[PDB]
């Protein structure tokens, strides 16, 4: 069970015991998603208008 | 020296984020008015606490934090309580109404007029930091904001910040305390958005505090403030390691190094002991190994479900108090032997050990009783993937009849973005039981 | 009013435990989907374990114990007995296995293969998983490469019974409760060939191979000397006493005991539910067989066993008070032994 | 501040409304004359969401009373809490409706519309941020039904994105007035079918049954079955008039309670009508203390809400609850998971130590609208009656719509019933 990497301060110390070896979306491109969904709401939105107009 | 903004987005995410910073003054000696006079460097110094707090001409150590939600109730008691002192206007933004538990509520509709705002009082913040590391965010699954909003934020930083690394404490929903019917929606949704700009995400299940605050601190029914002054013991001795004097986990890009080899799997399991009820007089002490045993109980876990049938890729030991190297290598050695610890062949079989010699501390007045010694185990197992399971489940029970999608579609949402993140998650699902596992007689 | 579900509609064991439980009218059955119960009679392969013990408010059953398949699968058990400090390569009532694919071990096994018929010492193995009993290791190998196979020696000394001069074997029941109490059924059953044993031809495997599916798709004299070739411990025991002056409890149930405790005890720390948040049961089915020195050997270890029919009224509703009204209770005389 | 605005329609509309406001003014401690004497603050914590506050520190209900007669307006004007309204707020005609649907949507209601409008925009203007609207109205008359739809159509034209909430008094034969009812509820439905976000029916015969049967009461007037309704409203809204995590706004319930836009009529219950907590529980999920007339054994929940209120073991709550359910779970779809949700508030209503209310959506709603639907088509295949409707403009092209519209309904609640 070896023991690396021991390093020791005033308030704690810190070490590494081994017990064996081992065997995006652009501005623009974010921007258009967000713009996409808007207009699909106005869209929505435009026909439940055009069936209350109606 | 280099500093870390934490981001506070939804009810979840602010209100634990007051039990936090409400700890970390405690633990650096940081009065209610933003003055510490342990701090011998007035209104400047690069110590290991400025990673988390700037200081004005004044002495005032201000916390490098921004809270952010879509409704201004929970963010008032900030701006009104015990430490409304603490931050400036600017780091509080609040909206006029909120996502209304709808994924496609916060992030579409409503993030996309509030995301500028929100980027430029970090910019404001980042602008303050000679070297800034990255960021914590603190966030629910299931809320619209804590979902909805939290992803568009992840997708906007690793635009503006891409050298920078990014944490998640995720709030993992449970119906014991849960709001809506749609949080499953929102997991999973959030999740697939989110999954390739977080560098390492801690989820936390109410159910497993819950039960903690039931079993452990003899709380009947556990609110959200007794819920959030456990869930900040376990944060701080997670963030303890980035503002005190130390060499483990001293740099958010260590997070990644020592739990996260395989990038999709960047889920590490919390396990936190002792937790002890501070109406009990008299406790007994518990010492090195009998918590560090307590960390592979499954009732200490901050995820319900059994390491014992997983298999560890990284393992490190967060101890806060009176221990010694030889104590714990001593409870290591006794562990190895008795209980199943199967560690992936791909990845050495040992146990990366943090001692930070200050007590954990206690809120006076809260539920924890104050102990000499405390342990926090990150191991990324397999096991964690029952979570997602789990979640995944109730998201298909609900989405075969299509229940409830006409709400996310009314946002602006396409129906075609459920399935897209349901196939995400499939194949994380996958990636977990690629790594892991191997009638009528 | 308890729930249960019933996830496996091919087991005759909960058939019956699910009959009785309605049978009681504090006990209503739900949809296979339905995660508001109580109890879950659990498919036998990918149950979902990692969904249990969430439901709010309930406390949750399984009939299966998550893990428990290390010993119930004839390539994991070998591995576990030579790999389990508790059990050891020098474990004295299991007979010396082999897995080798079609980290493997074909390798030793031909090394001690050369020491056994070198030495004139009887050199007969038997390959399993479709089943080949062979007298050089030549034939044996090419079986298995013709899924994960385990060669074992093959008891060349069986206990015959008489008359008849045919050998057997023994299943014994055993009930682990949530409390991991280990119940071994005080009924067992034999299994017995009807055919004299042969020790020269390894072709014909109907009086070397003793279960019920070969004993009668083949069987020649299925029921001369006893019905449905089952004898039970009754008649057993009272024949050991009659033909070798010893009672069935000293010479055999002993060793059965012991070999029951040891494979349960070994597991336990990777199975037990005793601090999880859902509780397990599990009926297993032992088989051992017996050689002319009354000592015991361990075959292998069932997880999904059937009953004797004869024995299904008994230890189903054995089953049900020991399993689940100790959890759920209802509104002495025991069947089992406790080890 | 999230600000809803309540609108009542109609004699059963302002009868029911005049009892709601005195119900909840009582509970936050406003007096007739919109003063405040409480003495918890938790009162006026949240007391702007159906509260306007003038100088004085006087509070003045957010409320719109409508109809097209002044009948009703004078008696709520010199009832017990008349003065507390703005008295600018009551908009009223003189025509009447005379019990028919056409005359409210289409010619007396079409004259008055407008007027009810401008006061509607005057209130949400002075609103921080506008929650949603709810409506009080009956559905067998003319007024409450005919032109309280047509009010809801025109809010929805000019406030698309907010909440449009209605308590709904749905007719019966054993509690009516006139025999046209089920053609005015047949064409209310349809409206709200498509522009209500939730409803909660109440069913005048099950208020009857509950002050007949359990309630003991020889010959219940409409003042007995508004009591109940009254209680009921105020249940309903505890978890929006004080401080509360779950169903916290109009929006939020809507989301966790309406898994399919079309399907979103609740069925409302009360109990009592001191208890302990399981008693409370199995009085408010049986059918005698529900007030929509329809067996929930008869179908399956999608989603149900109970709010408790007063001083009680809140571990009792979650175990009674979680029993109720893991009991007779035959009645609630296995296909939404943790579909009942419940709240508690401390404050309990005037004369209870503690009461429980019950908000479900239930797929046994169908049995209402398949009385209605039977109802209306015994007339309507004769065409009986019609020249009340034909006069006032209406072709019988209409009335075959609403019906299929109607029947559409109910077999879209047996699909999930099967489900
Ligand atoms: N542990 C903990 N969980 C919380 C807290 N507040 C809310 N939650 C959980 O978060 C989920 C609800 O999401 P919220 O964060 O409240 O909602 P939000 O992020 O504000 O989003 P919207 O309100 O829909 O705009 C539920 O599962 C709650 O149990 C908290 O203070 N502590
Ligand atoms: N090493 C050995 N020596 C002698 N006989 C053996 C043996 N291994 C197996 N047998 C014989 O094989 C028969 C059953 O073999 P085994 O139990 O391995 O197959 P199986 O697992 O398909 C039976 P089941 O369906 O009940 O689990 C027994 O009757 C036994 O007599
Ligand atoms: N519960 C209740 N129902 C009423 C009341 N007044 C009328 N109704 C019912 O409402 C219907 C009559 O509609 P009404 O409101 O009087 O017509 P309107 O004034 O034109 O809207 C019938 O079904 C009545 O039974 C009341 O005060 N309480
Ligand atoms: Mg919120
Ligand atoms: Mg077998
Ligand atoms: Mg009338």
């Amino acid at each position: 069970m070896e023991v690396i990497e021991l390093n020791k301060c005033t308030s704690g110390q810190s070490f590494e015991v081994i017990l064996k070896p081992p065997s995006d979306p652009s501005l623009e491109e974010i921007q258009k998603k967000l713009e996409a969904a808007e207009e699909r709401r106005k869209y929505q939105e435009a026909e439940l208008l055009k069936h209350l107009a109606e | 020296m280099r500093e870390c903004i934490s981001i506070h987005v939804g009810q979840a995410g602010v209100q634990i984020g007051n039990a936090c910073w409400e700890l970390y003054c405690l633990e650096h000696g940081i009065q209610p008015d933003g003055q510490m006079p342990s701090d011998k460097t007035i209104g400047g110094g690069d110590d290991s606490f400025n990673t988390f707090f700037s200081e004005t001409g004044a002495g005032k150590h201000v916390p490098r934090a921004v809270f952010v939600d879509l409704e201004p109730t929970v963010i008032d008691e900030v701006r009104t309580g015990t430490y409304r002192q603490l931050f400036h206007p600017e780091q509080l933004i609040t909206g006029k109404e909120d996502a209304a538990n709808n994924y496609a509520r916060g992030h579409y509709t409503i993030g996309k007029e509030i995301i500028d705002l929100v980027l430029d009082r970090i910019r404001k913040l980042a602008d303050q930091c000679t070297g800034l590391q990255g960021f914590l965010v603190f966030h629910s699954f299931g809320g619209g904001t804590g979902s909805g909003f939290t992803s568009l934020l992840m997708e906007r930083l690793s635009v503006d910040y891409g050298k920078k690394s990014k944490l998640e404490f995720s709030i993992y929903p449970a119906p014991q305390v849960s709001t809506a019917v749609v949080e499953p929606y929102n997991s999973i949704l959030t999740t697939h958005t989110t999954l390739e700009h977080s560098d390492c995400a801690f989820m936390v299940d109410n159910e497993a505090i819950y039960d903690i605050c039931r079993r452990n601190l003899d709380i009947e029914r556990p609110t959200y403030t007794n819920l959030n002054r456990l869930i900040s013991q376990i944060v701080s001795s997670i963030t303890a390691s980035l503002r005190f004097d130390g060499a483990l986990n001293v740099d958010l890009t260590e997070f990644q190094t020592n739990l996260v080899p395989y990038p999709r799997i960047h889920f590490p399991l919390a396990t936190y002991a002792p937790v002890i009820s501070a109406e009990k007089a008299y406790h007994e002490q518990l010492s090195v190994a009998e918590i560090t045993n307590a960390c592979f109980e499954p009732a200490n876990q901050m995820v319900k479900c059994d390491p014992r049938h997983g298999k560890y890729m990284a393992c490190c030991l967060l101890y806060r108090g009176d221990v010694v190297p030889k104590d714990v290598n001593a409870a290591i050695a006794t562990i190895k032997t008795k209980r199943s610890i199967q560690f992936v062949d791909w990845c050495p079989t040992g146990f990366k050990v943090g001692i930070n010699y200050q007590p954990p501390t206690v809120v006076p007045g809260g539920d924890l009783a104050k102990v000499q010694r405390a342990v926090c185990m990150l191991s990324n197992t397999t096991a964690i993937a029952e979570a997602w399971a789990r979640l995944d489940h109730k998201f298909d029970l609900m989405y075969a009849k299509r229940a409830f999608v006409h709400w996310y579609v009314g946002e602006g949402m396409e129906e075609g973005e459920f399935s897209e993140a349901r196939e995400d998650m499939a194949a994380l699902e996958k990636d977990y039981e690629e790594v892991g596992v191997d009638g009528e007689e | 009013m308890y729930t249960f579900v019933v996830r496996d509609e091919n087991s005759s064991v909960y058939a019956e435990v699910s009959r009785l439980l309605l049978a009681t009218g504090q006990w209503k059955r739900l949809r296979k989907d339905n995660p508001r119960f109580n109890l879950m009679l659990g498919e036998r392969n990918r149950l979902p374990f990692g969904r249990l013990g969430h439901e709010p408010g309930l406390v949750q059953l399984v009939n299966y114990y998550r893990g428990a398949d290390k010993l119930c699968r004839k390539a994991s058990l070998v591995k576990l007995i030579k790999t389990s400090p508790e059990l050891s390569e020098s474990c004295t009532w299991f007979p010396e296995s082999y897995v080798i694919y079609p980290t493997d071990e074909r390798e030793v096994f031909l090394a001690a293969y050369n020491r056994r018929r070198e030495g004139r010492e009887g050199n007969v193995w038997i390959a399993k998983s479709g089943i080949l009993i062979s007298s050089e290791a030549s034939e044996l190998l090419d079986f298995i490469d013709e899924q994960v196979h385990v060669i074992q020696k093959y008891l060349e000394k069986p206990l015959l019974l008489e008359p008849g001069h045919r050998k057997f074997d023994i299943r014994s029941w055993v009930l682990v409760d949530h409390l991991y109490n280990i119940y071994l059924y005080r009924e067992g059953v034999l299994r017995t060939s009807s055919e004299p044993y042969n020790s020269a031809n390894f072709q014909d495997k109907t009086c070397h191979l003793t279960n019920h599916c070969i004993q009668k798709e083949y069987s020649k004299n299925y029921g001369r000397y006893e019905e449905g070739n089952e004898m039970f411990f009754e008649e057993f025991n009272q024949y050991l006493m009659d033909a070798l002056n010893t009672t069935l409890e000293n010479s055999i149930l002993l060793q059965i005991k012991h070999i029951i405790r040891s494979c349960l005890m070994c597991i336990e720390p990777a199975i037990s539910t005793k601090h999880l948040h859902y509780q397990s049961f599990q009926l297993f089915g032992f088989d051992f067989m017996v050689d002319e020195e009354l000592k015991v050997w361990l075959i292998e270890v069932n997880g999904a066993p059937a009953c004797a029919q004869k024995l299904y009224a008994e230890l189903c509703q054995g089953i049900v008070d020991v399993a689940i009204s100790s959890v759920f209770p209802l509104a002495p005389t025991s069947i089992f032994i406790k080890l | 501040m999230r600000e809803i605005v309540h609108i009542q329609a109609g004699q059963c509309g302002n009868q029911i409304g005049a009892k709601f406001w005195e119900v909840i003014s009582d509970e936050h401690g406003i007096d007739p004359t919109g003063s405040y004497h409480g003495d918890s603050d938790l009162q006026l914590e949240r007391i702007n969401v159906y509260y306007n506050e003038a100088t004085g520190n006087k509070y003045v209900p957010r409320a719109i009373l409508v109809d097209l007669e002044p009948g009703t307006m004078d008696s709520v004007r010199s009832g017990p809490f008349g003065q507390i309204f703005r008295p600018d707020n009551f908009v009223f005609g003189q025509s009447g409706a005379g019990n028919n649907w056409a005359k409210g949507h289409y010619t007396e209601g079409a004259e008055l519309v407008d007027s009810v409008l401008d006061v509607v925009r005057k209130e949400s203007e002075s609103c921080d941020c506008l929650q949603g609207f709810q409506l009080t109205h009956s559905l067998g008359g003319g007024t409450g039904s005919g032109m309280g739809t047509l009010l809801i159509s025109k809010i929805r034209e000019e406030y698309p994105d907010r909440i449009m909430n209605t308590f709904s008094v749905m007719p019966s034969p054993k509690v009516s007035d006139t025999v046209v009812e089920p053609y005015n509820a047949t064409l209310s439905v349809h409206q709200l079918v498509e522009n209500t976000d939730e409803t909660y029916c109440i069913d005048n015969e099950a208020l009857y049954d509950i002050c007949f049967r359990t309630l003991k009461l020889t010959t219940p007037t409409y003042g007995d079955l508004n009591h109940l309704v009254s209680a009921t409203m105020s249940g309903v809204t505890t978890c929006l008039r004080f401080p509360g995590q779950l169903n916290a706004d109009l929006r939020k319930l809507a989301v966790n309670m309406v898994p399919f836009p079309r399907l979103h009529f609740f069925m409302p219950g009360f109990a009592p009508l001191a208890l302990t907590v399981p008693e409370l529980t199995q009085q408010m999920f049986d059918s005698k203390n529900m007030m929509a007339a329809c067996d929930p054994r008869h179908g399956r929940y999608l989603t149900v809400a109970a709010i408790f209120r007063g001083r009680m073991s809140m571990k009792e709550v979650d175990e009674q609850m979680l029993n109720v359910q893991n009991k007779n779970s035959s009645y609630f779809v296995e296909w939404i998971p943790n579909n009942v949700k419940t709240a508690v508030c401390d404050i309990p209503p005037r004369g209870l130590k503690m009461s429980a209310t019950f908000i479900g959506n239930s797929t046994a709603i169908q049995e209402l609208f398949k009385r209605i639907s039977e109802q209306f088509t015994a007339m309507f295949r004769r065409k009986a009656f019609l020249h009340w409707y034909t006069g006032e403009g209406m072709d019988e092209m209409e009335f075959t719509e609403a019906e299929s519209n109607m029947n559409d309904l109910v077999s879209e609640y047996q699909q999930y019933q099967d489900a």
